[PDB]
């Protein structure tokens, strides 16, 4: 095997790590103290789980995970949280002052005095590892630390690893549910720095999550941990392949051949069903062909754009649960013939099939419901640009009336910087309607 | 108290719808590039499709359909026909068209040619129906509305575009025999007035001339034809479901020939509507296309057949 | 329609199913960190350069 | 960022200033003599925000009083929770300042500045992590705002990152104790154009028509205007002395609200207004809160636009009816809302609601119509200097003409730079 490092960037970023690792626990069935009773070589291993998961002499299964935050208060309830003794806290990365909603304080001001110190404690993680595959760095695009501190770190990383991958979870930002007002700035200023290092990124819409959340699990007004456990089902599923025996998926270089044969444009679509509530009394088990056909519905999807008015690159189902071959080329059949799925010319119109006996696990006392069958949908389809005219309009909005901009120069950034950074996004949007029209 | 935004200042037809939402106390007006709206009277070219449905708390609607343009233009209305099943290439009521990029008649068309030598190279109706006193060619327009649930409503008022030229079978370069648009034309307003023969006058000819009915004779095929062509790009533009919503006025250009037989020439996706018809269709798209969505404080005829087979 | 390339194992199975066919440098970047830190430090040189004048109009009025 | 050094400047500012301390310590359940008396765990989670700890686990408020006269800090040690103070913090002279601003700037209190600020650097050290610093003050008498201001930008010097947020009353005739206030207001308004980064522009106008139109009192006194400036005060710190997941400091927020650095001039409102049995609906204190007759400086936010709003309900209601009612204010009024700030009105709900009232909420605007008010300090200003009347009062403490011409032209451009947003 080998093995990967998760990096947790951010209030978003670190409290989706949080759901992450304690979904992952339930699922390798690692208990809170670090303990894995089924895990019978004790000490070591090259299992599939140990990609994530390194070993100790006690027994331990500790995270290969690394949480960077600039400031301390959600990092602590990590510290004093259910999965304290999981973690080492060298791990554990914490600033005093934070960086405001600003890209420029998380990148250059406060990011330059805390980028070695979490590059050291990266090579840490890095030398137990008999052979790195590379990272997977979670984070926000509207925070100042998740923009700004992750786009330096990314470029380091491909300074002091570069012959190892680096896949990206991304929340992409809600008004819904941001109290920044800033964030159509800090998007686009991390997207145009971290593009080139980023070697496949999952955009996570926070409307999208909101809404299913609402729609799906009959939630009036969904907090970050609603959020965040659903977020990490669809997380989980996305590197179960790593983690779990299979063929699909296997290791990080996988991910890119896959999905991105077009390098700038890697940014997959997942779609994802189905979403049940606990609360339901009465639930009509969903079949591979109803959840299959779920994942061309847009209001599963982690960003809401219409497919149809756009072409397909790739497309990947990785199934959980009682599912089978036939049963999965039987819905594909049903479903070429109703729905509009164009392919470009150059890719093979053709689906990646990974199927995962075990069920989703779902959190005790979660909003979740257990399911028989579920399934992810990654598509790399060129109607996601939709994500990006719409930050990209908001940006073009403020940018006009410098509004907000001396708070970016203040910390030591050049004007030059939006315009540069908008220029790359503009060319980026570009990309996206030669490929799909 | 809802709201709406103006993006086509030439839309002769949703100025007024314009109109007579403000001529309510119920529907402001905002400024082009404001976010905030419930209703979006778009633009012809680029419409913001991905702007649309990402307003919380705004119920949005819009009056185009994205993907529409694939019946619109000329080009991939030909391709559409022959390539989707359900109209095929022995479609019976379309013309023998051919694709070529930049009784043996045709026309080219995207400057239009009418020859046997020589865009779409489309095959030309030798024998059309002849209306009298006259001898003369004319096309019929069909006003069609598809809302935000895909009720397909026909509007029962269309128009017949004339032709004043005797028309001739010899004389192809004389384009006001053969070419019948308003424009074209303005012998303009001989026989009636701006070159327009309404429908309860066009069905009185049929009547007195060829004893049968508009009903009967023309309109059964082309409710036939707005309800195959439609039904087929379902799939690909309903918003049902959808974050956003869209509805859409389309403009069906037919010719009937000699044997009475109805044939589709083009679909028009920003159709403008004749001189009178305008304050009763406008009123029509306000009342099933936006009031239906955003209620306040029949003139069309639903297109739905469920034959079993 | 066509299944290539299945692979079986106890925890699951994988397939495809084929329908139709067919970076800069350490310096550089520690360089422009160092960039805007001298901006930072140009601009708050400029508003100690500006408050000092400030304190020496202050002397002058009551002087 | 959890510290916030308070200071409170002259008649003005230490009378409100009192009243601040006395709301939020029955909000946090300190006593008079400083113990804690409460229930709640999160009466004391973020109780360092404004509170030092002391031996007997006692707390003491980290506020600095400020005066050239000794007769308003007598009544503030005094009064109901002047013990609570710690006695080193109360810094005075003995002459006063006259209602003259070049007293308090240049001549009296540059004789105690320096005095001041070794109180602030002593509380400045022993806190953990500085957020800035916030301050109360008049900008029509000579201590608040001449003395008040040369604090700013002393502070500014010595601590040039940290962020200095004000609640500055605004002089009006209606409310008047000298006709030199246009004179003391306008040379202040320069000053914190330059060195603060939000400024609560608390107008006794608005206060008083608050007082007299829409709570039927005939003969309002300060401690009425008082009353509803207090009201206000607690909730724009709420966010910050309690939770509820807002991981938000004074910069966070500077930075949401202050699109550009001169324009950080807001505009406060409440809702209820007090001086109830029946507790409002959350569609009556949206309605109420964005109000022009509910606004703390007389300014009409129909005769300008909306830069950013931000806006902290207290109480036990609906999330979700919250943000339906602010939902529903944008989209049916969406002219005044700068279409070029995309989602600039911002919300919080707290569950702890203040003394006395079921729900409240708290306003917060920074609207382009703040020019009204700035505009008339600059006619009553220009009334006087344009027949130099008055003057001997501030050229007798060494301040020359060009001085005054000066702070007019800039605050006449702050005018002009409030008009350019308005009709962009
Ligand atoms: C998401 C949400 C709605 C929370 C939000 N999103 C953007 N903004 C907000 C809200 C606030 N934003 C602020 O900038 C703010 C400023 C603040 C904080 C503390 C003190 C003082 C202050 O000047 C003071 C008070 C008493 C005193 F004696 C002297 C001075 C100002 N308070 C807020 O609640
Ligand atoms: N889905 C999800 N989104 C979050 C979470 N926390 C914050 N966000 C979103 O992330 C954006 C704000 O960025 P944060 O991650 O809070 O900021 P930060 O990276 O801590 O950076 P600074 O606050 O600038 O230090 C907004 O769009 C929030 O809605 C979370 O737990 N889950
Ligand atoms: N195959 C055919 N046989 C006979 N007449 C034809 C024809 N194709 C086109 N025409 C005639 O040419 C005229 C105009 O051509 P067409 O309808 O293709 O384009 P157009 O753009 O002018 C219609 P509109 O402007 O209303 O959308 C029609 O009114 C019709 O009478
Ligand atoms: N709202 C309010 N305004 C006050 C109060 N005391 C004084 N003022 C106003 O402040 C100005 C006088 O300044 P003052 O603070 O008395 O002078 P200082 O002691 O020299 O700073 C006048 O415009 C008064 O209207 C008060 O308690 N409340
Ligand atoms: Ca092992
Ligand atoms: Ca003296
Ligand atoms: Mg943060
Ligand atoms: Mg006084």
């Amino acid at each position: 095997m080998r093995e990967c490092i998760s990096i947790h960037v951010g209030q978003a970023g670190v409290q989706i790590g949080n759901a992450c690792w304690e979904l992952y626990c339930l699922e390798h069935g690692i208990q809170p103290d670090g303990q894995m009773p089924s895990d019978k070589t004790i000490g070591g291993g090259d299992d599939s789980f140990n990609t994530f998961f390194s070993e100790t002499g006690a027994g331990k299964h500790v995270p290969r995970a690394v949480f960077v935050d600039l400031e301390p208060t959600v990092i602590d309830e990590v510290r004093t949280g259910t999965y304290r003794q999981l973690f080492h806290p060298e791990q554990l990365i914490t600033g005093k002052e934070d960086a405001a909603n600003n890209y420029a304080r998380g990148h250059y001001t406060i990011g330059k005095e805390i980028i070695d110190l979490v590059l050291d404690r990266i090579r840490k993680l890095a030398d137990q590892c008999t052979g790195l595959q590379g990272f997977l760095v979670f984070h926000s695009f509207g925070g100042g630390t998740g923009s700004g501190f992750t786009s330096l770190l990314m470029e380091r990383l491909s300074v002091d690893y570069g012959k190892k991958s680096k896949l990206e979870f991304s929340i992409y930002p809600a008004p819904q549910v941001s109290t920044a007002v800033v964030e159509p700035y800090n998007s686009i200023l991390t997207t145009h720095t971290t593009l080139e290092h980023s070697d496949c990124a999952f955009m996570v819409d926070n409307e999208a999550i909101y809404d299913i959340c609402r729609r799906n699990l009959d939630i009036e007004r969904p907090t970050y941990t609603n959020l965040n456990r659903l977020i990490s089902q669809i997380v989980s599923s996305i590197t179960a392949s790593l983690r779990f025996d299979g063929a699909l998926n296997v290791d990080l270089t996988e991910f890119q051949t896959n999905l991105v044969p077009y390098p700038r444009i890697h940014f997959p679509l997942a779609t994802y069903a189905p979403v049940i509530s606990a609360e339901k009394a009465y639930h009509e088990q969903l079949s591979v062909a109803e959840i299959t056909n779920a994942c061309f519905e847009p209001a599963n999807q982690m960003v809401k754009c219409d497919p149809r008015h756009g072409k397909y690159m790739a497309c990947c189902l990785l199934y959980r649960g009682d599912v089978v071959p036939k049963d999965v080329n039987a819905a594909i059949a049903t479903i070429k013939t109703k729905r509009s799925i164009q392919f470009v010319d150059w890719c093979p119109t053709g689906f990646k099939v990974g199927i995962n006996y075990q069920p989703p696990t779902v959190v005790p006392g979660g909003d979740l419901a257990k399911v028989q069958r579920a399934v992810c949908m990654l598509s790399n389809t060129t109607a996601i640009a939709e994500a990006w005219a719409r930050l990209d309009h908001k940006f073009d909005l403020m940018y006009a009336k410098r509004a907000f901009v001396h708070w970016y120069v203040g910390e030591g950034m050049e004007e030059g910087e939006f315009s540069e950074a908008r220029e790359d996004m503009a060319a980026l949007e570009k990309d996206y309607e030669e490929v799909g029209v | 108290m809802y709201t709406f935004v103006v993006r086509d200042e030439n839309s002769s037809v949703y100025a007024e719808v314009s109109r007579l939402l403000l001529a309510t106390g119920q529907w402001k007006r905002l400024r082009k590039d404001n976010p905030r709206f419930n209703l979006m009277l778009g633009e012809r070219n680029r419409l913001p499709f991905g702007r649309l449905g990402h307003e919380p708390g705004l119920v949005q609607l819009v009056n185009y359909y994205r993907g529409a343009d694939k019946l619109c233009r000329k080009a991939s209305l030909v391709k559409l026909i022959k390539t989707s099943p359900e109209l095929s290439e022995s479609c019976t009521w379309f013309p023998e068209s051919y694709v070529i990029y930049p009784g043996n008649v045709w026309i080219a068309k995207s400057g239009i040619l009418i020859s046997s030598e020589a865009h779409v190279i489309q095959k030309y109706l030798e024998k059309p129906l002849l209306l009298e006193p006259g001898h003369r060619k004319f096309d019929i327009r069909s006003w069609v509305l598809v809302d935000h649930l895909y009720n397909i409503y026909l509007y029962r008022e269309g128009v017949l575009r004339t032709s004043s030229e005797p028309y001739n079978s010899a004389n192809f370069q004389d384009k006001t025999c053969h070419l019948t648009n308003h424009c074209i034309q303005k012998n303009y307003g001989r026989y009636e007035e701006g070159n327009e023969m309404f429908f309860e006058e066009f069905n009185q000819y049929l009547m007195d001339a060829l004893n049968t009915t508009l009903e009967n004779s023309i309109l059964l095929q082309i409710k036939h034809i707005i309800r195959s062509c439609l039904m087929c790009i379902e799939p690909a533009i309903s918003t049902k479901h959808l974050h956003y919503q869209s509805f859409q006025l389309f403009g069906f250009d037919f010719m009937v020939d000699e044997e009475l037989k109805v044939w589709l020439i083009e679909v028009n996706g920003a159709p403008a509507c004749a001189q009178k018809l305008y304050a009763e269709l406008c009123q029509g798209i306000v009342d099933v296309a936006i009031s239906s969505v955003f209620p306040l404080a029949s003139i069309f005829i639903k297109l739905h057949h469920h034959h079993h087979h | 329609m066509e299944v290539i390339e299945l692979n079986k194992c106890t925890s699951g199975q994988s397939f495809e199913v084929i329908l139709k066919p067919p970076d800069p440098s350490l310096e550089e970047i520690q360089k422009k960190l160092e960039a805007a830190e001298e901006r930072r430090k140009y601009q708050e040189a400029e508003l100690l350069k500006h408050l000092a004048e400030k304190r020496e109009h202050e002397r002058e009025v009551i002087q | 960022m959890r510290e916030i050094v308070h200071i409170q400047a002259g008649q003005c500012g230490n009378q409100i200033g009192a009243k601040f301390w006395e709301v939020i310590s029955d909000e946090h359940g300190i006593d008079p003599t400083g113990s804690y008396h409460g229930d709640s765990d999160l009466q004391l989670e973020r109780i360092n925000v404004y509170y030092n700890e002391a031996t007997g686990n006692k707390y003491v408020p980290r506020a600095i009083l400020v005066d050239l006269e000794p007769g308003t800090m007598d009544s503030v040690r005094s009064g109901p929770f002047g013990q609570i103070f710690r006695p080193d913090n109360f810094v005075f002279g003995q002459s006063g300042a006259g209602n003259n601003w070049a007293k308090g700037h240049y001549t009296e209190g540059a004789e105690l500045v320096d005095s001041v600020l070794d109180v602030v650097r002593k509380e400045s050290e022993s806190c953990d992590c500085l957020q800035g610093f916030q301050l109360t003050h008049s900008l029509g008498g000579g201590t608040g705002s001449g003395m008040g201001t040369l604090l700013i930008s002393k502070i500014r010097e010595e601590y040039p990152d940290r962020i200095m947020n004000t609640f500055s009353v605004m002089p009006s005739p209606k409310v008047s104790d000298t006709v030199v206030e246009p004179y003391n207001a306008t040379l202040s308004v320069h000053q914190l154009v330059e060195n603060t980064d939000e400024t609560y522009c608390i107008d006794n106008e608005a206060l008083y028509d608050i007082c007299f139109r829409t709570l039927k009192l005939t003969t309002p006194t300060y401690g009425d205007l008082n009353h509803l400036v207090s009201a206000t005060m607690s909730g724009v710190t709420t966010c910050l002395r309690f939770p509820g997941q807002l991981n938000a400091d004074l910069r966070k927020l500077a930075v949401n609200m202050v699109p550009f650095p001169r324009l950080h001039f807001f505009m406060p409102g409440f809702a209820p207004l007090t001086s109830q049995y029946r507790a409002l609906t959350v569609p009556e204190l949206t309605q109420q809160m964005f109000d022009s007759k509910n606004m703390m400086a007389a300014c009409d936010p129909r005769h300008g636009r909306y830069l950013t709003v931000a806006a902290i309900f207290r109480g036990r209601m609906s999330m979700k009816e919250v943000d339906e009612q602010m939902l529903n204010v944008q989209n049916k009024n969406s002219s005044y809302f700068v279409e070029w700030i995309p989602n600039n009105v911002k919300t919080a709900v707290c569950d702890i609601p203040p003394r006395g009232l079921k729900m409240s909420a708290t306003f917060i605007g920074n609207s382009t119509a703040i020019q009204e008010l700035f505009k008339r300090i600059s006619e009553q200003f220009t009334a006087m200097f344009r027949r130099k009347a008055f003057l001997h009062w501030y050229t007798g403490e060494g301040m020359d003409e060009m001085e005054f011409t000066e702070a007019e032209s800039n605050m006449n451009d702050l005018v002009s730079e409030y008009q350019q947003y308005q009709d962009a």
